């Protein structure tokens, strides 16, 4: 029983203590739902912390590092009870055991922790973790704790408010430069995630990634062919052409577009939808990242996942319709409309999301805006599509921006 | 409200677990 175990983890002798941390060890890793409430509330974690401490009995300090492990491996709750009884400090100490199996079990815990949230996270970071971590890296490491070290690494990335420190971020992007020429599918998935926690971290943080150089290295893996890796790409990338046009265009320089016919076409529809999330960033910026898409070929993809798609890749297919108009030559965007753009994309205008049906209004006044004299061939191919009915029906919404804009573009474009 | 977008709820939900047991 808890309390019998409890009575054998508090002996001084180190013997009777492992009998019973193991016991403590077996009741938490033997299945997906062990009773870790139950083992808080008997009082065994101080107990376990204190064991720790025993460099004289490394089977022990194995053990409650096991056990500590799956006690923070729970709720919040159940990492801060963990973390309230001073394990962090102890954890620390073992990731310089001799021990193999001590020092990665170490590891583990720590990246339980760090993982409940960032100012735990930053509490881990005050004390050192990251360089000895770092440490670890080696052409020698074992690669299943290689695979552990990488995913702590993802949880020291991710968290934003904060975002980690600038000087760890500093730390850690050299290790990832390393990392993401391995060719385990494990460490490149984490990797990858890891580098998409960062981009989406800021603007400076996008800048730090961009100045590691490692963005070239990061590109080709949307053709990776592990489509877990070929996603954490896909985000990475993606946060930084979230970024300004300077930033995006790093990225481009690196041909990344040509990846996307393959992420366009791809069976997943959620893939589509991130991918057609990636374009309309690109078509929010200046007249050569606009010139790129159509140059890769990707508007009539575009265009024909507006129409046939699914729901969540037509809305952002609306998105890079619309963002292509605040930069767009008059040119770039008489080619959409040579490309059938205006059919699916006014057939957007009934929708209940109201967020689309303004970006759908806003990007067809722009287009009639920027069609000076053609404005009449604009305003015919939306009137034979019965874009025009609807827009008449959006002077009704509820939702002001959308009326007002309604009530403008046919007093603009539809009353001679 | 036309322009560059963070990435958007439900998107890349495969993400790797902030927590991991190790279970026998």
């Amino acid at each position: 029983s808890l309390e019998a175990i409890v009575q054998n983890a508090s002996s001084d002798n180190q013997g009777i203590q492992l009998s019973a941390v193991q016991a403590a060890r077996k009741l938490l890793s033997s299945d997906r739902n062990p009773p870790i409430d139950d083992l808080i509330k008997s009082g065994i974690l101080p107990i376990l912390v204190h064991c720790l401490e025993r460099d004289d009995n490394p089977s022990l300090q194995f053990e409650a590092a096991w056990a500590l492990t799956n006690i923070a491996s729970g709720t919040s709750e159940q990492t801060q009870a963990v973390v309230q009884s001073n394990a962090v400090p102890l954890f620390l100490r073992l990731l310089h055991s001799p021990h193999q199996n001590v020092c990665e079990q170490a590891v583990w815990a720590l990246g339980n922790i760090i993982g409940d949230g960032p100012q735990c996270r930053d509490y881990v970071i005050s004390l050192g973790v990251v360089k000895p971590l770092l440490s670890f890296i080696s052409p020698s490491i074992p690669i299943t704790f290689l695979r552990n070290v990488t995913w702590v690494m993802v949880n020291l990335c991710r968290h934003k408010d904060p975002p980690p420190p600038m000087e760890t971020i500093q730390e850690i992007l050299p290790a990832l430069c390393v990392l993401i020429h391995h060719t385990d599918v494990n460490i490149l998935v984490d990797t990858v995630w890891a580098l998409s926690y960062l981009t989406d971290a800021g603007n400076e943080q996008i800048q730090m990634v961009i100045d590691s150089g490692i963005v070239p290295h990061l590109v080709p893996l949307l053709s990776h062919q592990e489509v877990k890796v070929q996603t954490a790409a896909l985000r990475a990338v993606g946060n930084i052409v979230t970024g300004t046009d300077e930033q995006t265009q790093v990225v481009l320089n690196c041909d990344a577009l040509s990846h996307f016919p393959a992420l366009l076409t791809h069976p997943k529809e959620k893939i589509n939808k991130e991918a057609v999330w990636f374009l309309s960033n690109i078509t929010a910026g200046n007249q050569q990242q606009v010139q790129a898409v159509i140059d890769a070929n990707l508007v009539p993809m575009i265009i024909h996942l507006l129409d046939k798609g699914d729901f969540g890749t037509q809305k952002e297919a609306a998105w890079a319709i619309s963002n292509l108009t605040i930069s767009g030559r008059k040119d770039q965007v008489a080619y959409l409309i040579q490309q059938n753009v205006i059919p699916p994309f006014c057939n957007l205008l009934t929708v209940k999301d109201a967020q689309v049906v303004q970006v759908v209004l806003d990007g067809l006044s722009n287009i009639l805006k920027m069609a000076e004299d053609e404005a009449e061939t604009i305003g015919n191919l939306i009137e034979e599509c019965g874009g025009l009915e609807k827009i008449e029906q959006l002077q009704n919404h509820e939702n002001e921006d959308i009326y007002k804009l309604a009530y403008e573009i046919i007093d603009q474009f539809f009353s001679s | 409200c036309l322009g560059r977008r963070v990435v958007q709820p439900g998107m890349f939900a495969d993400y790797p677990p902030t927590k991991k047991a190790r279970v026998l």
